[PDB]
């Protein structure tokens, strides 16, 4: 379908999704000096992503703005929620609970990726609309 | 889990 040669949204969503994947694969074996940076790395990707979307919004039809902004709302929400779990898992380092809190991080990050993927979907539908798809 | 996002990763 759509040409992604210079689709910034699509790159930024890819790179945020890769970031979640990276963190996930790495998380279990990993102490806080390793797993905090990777969450930073997600957040940074996220912001790069929302900034791009802010620039794109005004190019896309009026009728789709609400829905997007909400998808953006959500992503922040998710990130927040991932940090919470991140902090919990740090409180309980080298204790019985370490691992079961890393589980709830993984759940949170998988949410983030899913929702970023959904954001991308919205954008596309917007472009397609604006590009005059049938 | 892993396998789920890894597909949507490259569509």
């Amino acid at each position: 379908n759509l040409d992604r040669s210079n689709d910034k949204v699509y790159e930024n969503v890819t790179g945020l999704v890769k970031a979640v994947i990276e963190m996930s694969s790495k998380i279990q074996p990993a102490p806080p000096e390793e797993y905090v940076p990777m969450v930073k790395e997600v957040g940074l990707a996220l912001r790069t992503l929302l900034a791009t979307v802010d620039e794109t919004i005004p190019l896309l039809p009026a009728s789709t703005h609400r829905e997007i902004e909400m998808a953006q709302k959500l992503l922040n929400s998710d990130l927040g929620e991932l940090i919470n779990k991140m902090k919990l898992a740090q409180q309980y380092v080298m204790t019985s609970l370490q691992q079961e809190y890393k589980k709830q991080m993984l759940t949170a990050a998988h949410a983030l990726a899913v929702d970023a993927k959904n954001l991308l979907d919205v954008i596309d539908q917007a472009r397609l609309k604006m590009l005059g798809q049938t | 889990r892993m396998s789920q996002i890894k597909r949507l990763l490259s569509e």
